[PDB]
RNA sequence: GUGAAAUUCUUGGAUUUAUUGAAGACUAACUACUGCGAAAGCAUUUGCCAAGGACGUUUUCAUUAAUCAAGAACGAAAGUUAGGGGAUCGAAGAUGAUCAGAUACCGUCGUAGUCUUAACCAUAAACUAUGCCGACUAGGGAUCGGGUGGUGUUUUUUUAAUGACCCACUCGGCACCUUACGAGAAAUCAAAGUCUUUGGGUUCUGGGGGAGUAUGGUCGCAAGGCUAAAAAAGGAAUUGA
RNA sequence: GGAUAGUGGCCUACCAUGGUUUCAACGGGUAACGGGGAAUAAGGGUUCGAUUCCGGAGAGGGAGCCUGAGAAACGGCUACCA
């Protein structure tokens, strides 16, 4: 027998910049300014609908 | 070298490169974006109104089995219809149909000897008044 | 000419022999765990043109430096455009044989290409599968280039070169052999090491496999628009009844 | 020069072509009022701060003014929109 070693070659997409700029508007840009506010009165308003 | 530069007038570049891989981290963009409630079993919202749609599991025989215990509710913000636990036989007799229960997660840490795998809600309220109460005859279910 | 034959071309004598002539490529053996170059790459001779490493130097300027997006140069082979010749080999293609076995699946001819000029293209298992600069940390011999010293043999002597081998030291290379008081998952590593948890300078980058599923997140691709058919022992059989 | 209580492109003339920025200008997002302060971990940091004090802004939303030492006041007035 032989044992031909095969290689990885490239990789095609698992980066998280890339991730966020590959909609058409920057996901990075589109944010907030306070997400522990943001997250508790999302929270709350949720559970008032 | 380590890679970073360690000179004592580089803190802007430091500085930018934490900011950049921040944003890469996972949970970093979650908690900014705002989608870690979008993750959440029903959205943001700790419990979750609905409507008790059928009784599942009533033609059983053996009593007190987790298949009797399931009911079947669709959630009023979705209309979309899941199932849930209700503890004791009894509390089934007290929800029936078109009810507007209040469900809530399960919490489960282990499991038991007949449960069904993926039931992940159970019944807190029915038609205003809790479950609880109800079983303990504190209250009395309004129609 | 294959494993085997067959298309093919041979009395206007093929294959072969001799004497040549032309053509375009190519530069065997000599060929090395040798050399040069930033890498891809580079092998006939001689001449010209510039360039470069290393050595040697009681020469010279005196921080002129290191790492670095943008951009630039170069970038094997194939490939494109427009010219050149076109011997050899030859994706496509045309054919012969399709013979059991593929153990032992080819043969003949040949377009493009190969080669060369001018422009594009800019990619490879383009690999020491390992950012760069600096410093320190084991021994052993080699081999290439330069230099210093000594010792002889080969050498030659008023002629134009005084080189070759030996040994010791020495820089600078291509590498190699033993091992680590080190590191590690282990293979292994003189760096992938620099006394338990960490600071010599600096650019870039990150937060396994198949499967099953949903797609408004997206890019692409379709067809036809006169056109039709209605149960069998009523067996088998040189083997039967 | 006008105007203002007064400086000032604040505004009007006439003039020069300047000003900011890879040390991130400009523009975008902010469930952005700023601060004293609150929570947490060993240090470093990170997250909250509409909310007893301080400052600014607003009175359904554009705009405008009267009185007055003091207001572009809204428990003052005028016109528009809702």
């Amino acid at each position: 027998e032989q044992s031909n070693k095969q290689h990885r070659k490239a990789k095609e997409k698992n980066t998280a910049k890339k991730k966020l700029h590959t909609q058409g508007h920057n996901a990075k840009a589109f944010a907030v300014a306070a997400p522990g506010k943001m997250a508790r009165t999302m929270q709350r308003s949720s559970d008032v609908n | 070298g380590k890679g970073k530069p360690r000179g004592l007038n580089s803190a802007r570049k430091l500085r930018v490169h934490r900011r950049n891989n921040r944003w890469a981290e996972n949970n970093y963009k979650k908690r900014l974006l705002g989608t870690a409630f979008k993750s959440s079993p029903f959205g943001g919202s700790s419990h979750a109104k609905g409507i008790v749609l059928e009784k599942l599991g009533i033609e059983s025989k053996q009593p007190n089995s987790a298949i009797r215990k399931c009911v079947r509710v669709q959630l009023i913000k979705n209309g979309k219809k899941v199932t849930a636990f209700v503890p004791n036989d009894g509390c089934l007799n007290f929800v029936d149909e078109n009810d507007e229960v209040l469900l809530a997660g399960f919490g489960r840490k282990g499991k038991a000897k007949g449960d069904i795998p993926g039931v992940r809600f159970k019944v807190v309220k029915v038609s205003g008044v809790s479950l609880l109460a109800l079983w303990k005859e504190k209250k009395e279910k309004p129609r």
